[PDB]
């Protein structure tokens, strides 16, 4: 970086909005697949074992 | 006459190590200005 | 006989733009690092 000391990171330009949108089209791309009459389920399961199914 | 040598570097090594820091807070914020600036999060 | 109420189209249009235009709008990220 050089200047501008602010004990982080910074992205600036094109690398940041290429990044917000992955970000979004991803979670989209989870529930995808329960839209509609035709649409499935899903299950989670977390540490401990607990079982919820819904879509 | 040539007389009033100055020996010490400090201060003109610090006063230029001023005017690097500040002209990059005010390069960090030019984007965001105008009616067509953009937003940082 | 297929149906939906009014209320639901026009809701998602007005809250999936408004979110849009939001996150549209940004050209920097600064993340601190923890403590
Ligand atoms: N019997 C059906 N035939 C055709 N399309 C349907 C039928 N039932 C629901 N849909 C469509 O499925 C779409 C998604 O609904 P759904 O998958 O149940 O989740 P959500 O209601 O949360 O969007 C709706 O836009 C609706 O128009
Ligand atoms: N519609 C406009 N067209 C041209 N210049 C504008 C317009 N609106 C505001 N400005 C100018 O932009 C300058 C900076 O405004 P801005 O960056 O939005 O906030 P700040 O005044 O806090 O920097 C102002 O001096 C103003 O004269």
């Amino acid at each position: 970086e050089g200047p501008l000391s602010v004990f982080g990171d910074r992205s600036t330009g094109e690398t940041i909005r290429s990044q917000n949108v992955m970000a979004a089209a991803s979670i989209a791309n989870i529930v995808k697949s329960s839209l509609g009459p035709v649409g499935l389920d899903k299950m989670l399961v977390d540490d401990i074992g607990d079982v919820t199914i819904t879509n | 006459g040539k007389g009033a040598y100055q020996d010490r570097d400090k201060p003109a090594q610090i006063r230029f190590s001023n005017i690097s820091a500040a002209k990059a807070v005010a390069d960090a914020i030019r984007t965001s200005l105008g009616p067509k600036g953009m937003d940082k999060m | 006989g297929v149906f939906e109420p009014t209320i639901v189209k026009v809701k998602s249009l007005k809250f999936a733009t408004e979110a849009a235009i939001t996150i549209l709008r940004i050209d920097d990220l600064i993340k601190l690092h923890p403590e």
